[PDB]
C-alpha cells in the first residue's frame, strides 16, 4: 500500500528556483500596473481598420525572430504574394522587435508587429492593390 | 583551434548522403537544384483516407525527416499540401490546410532550428500528373517541404 | 544518513522551503539549507543580549561586552 | 571538561585553498549552462526594449518605501506613510540594456594545483559552491532593481505624480564650409529632466471594477 | 554542521510510514491529499453507547495517535465530531460537542506542539453514507482530526 | 548549562509573569522607575540626627521604545 503523491517530475536546480521566484514578482507588478493604465485611459480604436484581412492573408506561420522590423515584414509580404513598400527615412537607431509565437494567421502577425512597433513605425495593408506598407515616424 | 568549433555541430557529410540515399529508396522524393531543396511525400504514407488524422506508425517517418532537417542551417521553411478532387473546392482547401498545420506543428515540436515556418494548402489546384484515376492513392496528392540552405 | 528511508530516495533540495523531497511526493524531515525553519532555543557563546565580545586583547582575564557590561562569568578566576 | 568524573596544520589550509577555487569554477560553469539553455524566456521576461520612451530615452529608476518609522534617539521619533526616491536619472541611449550584463557569471578554467586530505578538499568544494550561489542571488536582486524601478516610473507617470522629460530639437540647414558639408543637421537636447511634483491637488486616482453575472 | 541541528527533532520518515501503515491496518483511516491530512476514527472504538465517557482501553489508541501527531510541524488542528440520529437535534449536538471537548483535551495534555486546536460538533448533519441502520455501530458516527502540514 | 536548561524549560511561565508589554503607556513610552523607602533614620554624626517617614526617588526616566524588554536580557 505504498503511498505516493501525484506530481513527480525531473529534479530541479536552485538557480532555476531563484529565477522563477524573481519572475513571479515581476509578473504581478506588471499585471497591477497594466490594470491601472487600462482604467486611467481607456482605448477607443483598433487597428483592424488599418490592417483588414483578405484571401491569402490566411496562410499560417510560426516565427521566432529577434531583429529589425524590415526584413521580417518583407518576408511576410513575399509569402503573402503582396508588394512591399517603405515610406520615410529609417532612423539611425534601429527599430528592434521580438516575436515568439506559434500558428497564427499572417494578418495577426502583422497586427502584433504593428502593436510592438509603438510610436516608431506603422503598418498599413491595401488589399485591392495588394500592397503592404511600412511607414516610419517623423521624429529626430 | 581547440576552443573554436571546427564544424557546425551534430552535422556530417556522410550522414547527409546516407539519409538522403535511404529516403530515396524508401520512396520519399528528395531533390536538390542549386541550393534549394525539396522533400515530397505521398499523402498515403502519412494520413488516413482524406482525414487530417495521422496513423501511429508514420511518426517514425516524420522523426526521420526531422533528423534530416537538423543537418542544415536555414531561415525559412515552407510546407504546402495538395490533394485530389472529391466534393467541392472548399472541402479540400480546408483539408490541405489542416494537414499542413498538423505536420508543421510536429516538425516545430521537434528541434528544427528555423526562424520561420510557413504553411499553406492549395487544394487540388496544381497537379503534377494528368493521370487522375486514384483517390488518395494518386501520385498527385502530396505534401512538399521546400527550403533554401543559408550560407 | 538515511533521510528518505522507506521512500524512493532523495529527489532534490527545495531551497524555497529548505527541505528535501523524496521520490514519492512527500516532504522529507531533513533540512538541506541553513535558511530553513529550525527551532533553535539553545545558543552558545558569551556576551549574548549585549553587543558581543569587544575584540581587544586584554592583559588580565576580563571579558567585556560591546555595551560596557563585563562578563564575570566568562572571565577567568583568581 | 564536562563532569567532575570526566575531569577525574599546514595541509589544512592548503586543502581549503584548492577546494574553494575548484568548487567555484565548476558551479560557475553549471550556472552558465543553465542560463544559456533558457535564453528566450529571459529575453521575453526582461523586455527593456518595450519600456523605452519617445526619443530613445531610458526611463528613470524610482524606489518606494511604505509605513516608515525612525527612532532618531531617545526623546524624538519621526514617522511617515510612504516615501519615493529617484535612484537613477533619465538619459539618452543608443542600445537597450540586456540581461547578460547582469546575470552572466565569469569562467576561467583553473589549471593551477592523504589520510585527511580528501575530507577537507571536499569541504572546500562545498564552500565554493555556496559562495557561487550567493553571488548569483545578488545579481538577481540587481536586475530586479533596474526593471522594477522603470516599471514603477510608468505607473507613477500614469497616476500623474512625475513629470515626463521635455525635449527640444533644433534644425540647422545645410551647414559647413567649402571643404566639408553636412546636409541636414539636427541637434536634440532634453531640457527638463523628470521630477516628482509636490502639489498634491492634481493627483489622479485609479479605481478598477470587476463585473460578473 | 556538528552544532546545527540536522533534522527536526524526534522525527523519522521510516517511523512515519510505519505508524501510518499500522494505523491503516488497525482500522483508523489516515489519508493525505496534497499536504492536508485526515485521521478518521469510528466512535465505537472510543466511546460507550452515546455517552461522552471513554473506555479505559481506548487511551492506548489516543496515545498512538498523539505519537503520530508529534512527527509533524503545524499551526492549527481541527477536531470535529459527528454522530447518528437518536432523539432530537439538540441532544446529539450536545453529545458531539462533549466528545470533541474531551478528545481534544487529552490530545492537548499530551505534547502535540500546535498553536491552536479548534473543536466543534456537528451532530448528525453531514452523513458520509446512505446506510443508516446501525446505532453507534454505524460507519457515519465518527471523529475527524484534520490539519495542514506547515512548510 | 544546567541553569540555562532550567530557564528554557519554563519559558512560558516567565513570559506570563514578567509581562512588560501590558505596562506600556500611551505613545509606546516605557514608564519611569520609582523607588520607595520607609521609616528612615540617619545619624549624621554625634550631635545631629535626621529622620523621615517615607522617601520616593526616580531611579530611571521615561523614554520612547520600539520593542518592549524581555526577561532574556536579564536572566540568561
Amino acid at each position: 500500500m505504498k503511498f505516493k503523491k501525484p506530481p513527480i517530475n525531473n529534479p530541479s536546480d536552485d538557480a532555476t528556483i531563484k529565477l522563477a521566484e524573481a519572475a513571479v514578482s515581476v509578473s504581478d507588478s506588471m499585471l497591477e500596473m497594466a490594470k491601472v493604465e487600462k482604467v486611467i485611459t481607456p482605448p477607443s480604436k483598433d487597428n483592424t481598420l488599418t490592417i483588414p484581412n483578405a484571401y491569402n492573408l490566411q496562410a499560417r506561420a510560426s516565427v521566432d525572430w529577434s531583429g529589425p522590423i524590415e526584413e521580417l515584414t518583407a518576408r511576410i509580404a513575399k509569402a503573402a504574394h503582396f508588394r512591399f513598400r517603405v515610406l520615410g527615412k529609417s532612423p539611425s537607431v534601429p527599430v528592434l522587435i521580438s516575436i515568439s509565437t506559434k500558428d497564427e494567421s499572417l494578418a495577426e502577425i502583422l497586427r502584433d508587429i504593428d502593436y510592438q512597433a509603438g510610436k516608431k513605425a506603422s503598418i498599413h495593408v491595401y488589399p485591392n492593390s495588394q500592397v503592404v506598407e511600412l511607414r516610419y515616424a517623423k521624429i529626430y | 583551434v581547440p576552443k573554436l568549433p571546427c564544424r557546425v555541430d551534430g552535422a556530417c557529410d556522410a550522414t547527409i548522403i546516407k539519409m538522403m540515399t535511404d529516403l530515396n529508396k524508401k520512396g520519399i522524393k528528395v531533390a536538390s537544384v542549386g541550393q534549394n531543396y525539396l522533400i515530397s511525400i505521398p499523402a498515403s504514407a502519412l494520413f488516413a483516407d482524406q482525414s487530417p488524422r495521422l496513423n501511429w506508425a508514420s511518426y517514425s517517418l516524420l522523426n526521420e525527416i526531422a533528423a534530416f532537417l537538423k543537418q542544415f542551417r536555414k531561415i525559412a521553411i515552407t510546407v504546402t499540401s495538395y490533394s485530389s478532387k472529391y466534393v467541392s473546392v472548399k472541402r479540400e482547401r480546408a483539408l490541405t490546410l489542416a494537414r499542413s498545420r498538423v505536420v508543421s506543428e510536429y516538425l516545430w515540436s521537434q528541434g528544427v532550428d528555423s526562424r520561420i515556418i510557413f504553411t499553406q494548402g492549395l487544394g487540388s489546384d496544381k497537379p503534377i500528373t494528368s493521370y487522375t484515376l486514384g483517390g488518395d492513392r494518386s501520385p498527385n496528392a502530396r505534401v512538399e517541404i521546400t527550403f533554401r540552405r543559408a550560407v | 544518513d538515511g533521510c528518505c528511508s522507506k521512500m524512493g530516495g532523495i529527489n532534490y533540495c527545495d531551497s524555497s522551503a529548505g527541505r528535501l523531497v523524496c521520490n514519492n511526493g512527500f516532504y522529507s524531515t531533513c533540512y538541506c539549507t541553513r535558511h530553513a525553519v529550525m527551532d533553535l532555543q539553545f545558543l552558545m557563546g558569551c556576551c549574548l543580549w549585549h553587543g558581543g565580545v569587544y575584540p581587544q586583547l586584554n592583559s588580565s582575564g576580563l571579558v567585556v561586552c560591546n555595551d560596557g557590561y563585563v562578563s564575570e562569568e566568562c572571565s577567568l578566576q583568581k | 571538561t564536562g563532569s567532575l568524573a570526566g575531569l577525574q596544520m599546514a595541509l589544512k589550509e592548503t586543502a581549503l585553498s584548492v577546494g574553494a577555487q575548484a568548487g567555484l569554477a565548476w558551479r560557475a560553469k553549471i550556472i552558465d549552462e543553465q542560463l544559456n539553455k533558457q535564453a528566450r524566456n529571459l529575453d521575453a521576461i526582461y523586455d527593456f526594449n518595450s519600456l523605452v520612451l519617445e526619443h530613445n530615452i531610458l526611463p528613470p529608476v524610482l524606489l518606494e518605501g511604505r509605513n516608515t518609522l525612525n527612532l532618531a534617539d531617545a526623546q524624538s521619533i519621526r514617522i511617515s506613510d510612504r516615501t519615493y526616491k529617484v535612484a537613477k536619472q533619465a538619459h539618452f541611449i543608443t542600445t537597450p540594456p540586456t540581461w547578460r550584463q547582469y546575470l552572466w557569471m565569469d569562467y576561467v578554467k583553473p589549471e593551477a594545483p592523504k589520510e585527511i586530505w580528501c575530507i577537507y578538499t571536499e569541504r572546500g568544494w562545498k564552500n565554493g559552491i555556496d559562495q557561487a550561489n550567493t553571488i548569483l542571488e545578488e545579481n538577481i536582486a540587481r536586475i530586479k532593481e533596474d526593471f522594477g524601478g522603470m516599471i514603477l516610473y510608468r505607473k507613477l507617470l500614469a497616476m500623474n505624480m512625475v513629470s515626463p522629460p521635455y525635449v527640444s530639437h533644433t534644425d540647422l540647414g545645410v551647414t559647413g564650409d567649402g571643404s566639408e558639408i553636412h546636409i541636414d543637421d539636427r541637434v536634440l537636447r532634453i531640457t527638463a529632466l523628470p521630477e516628482l511634483n509636490v502639489n498634491s491637488a492634481e493627483w489622479r486616482a485609479a479605481v478598477a471594477k470587476d463585473e460578473n453575472a
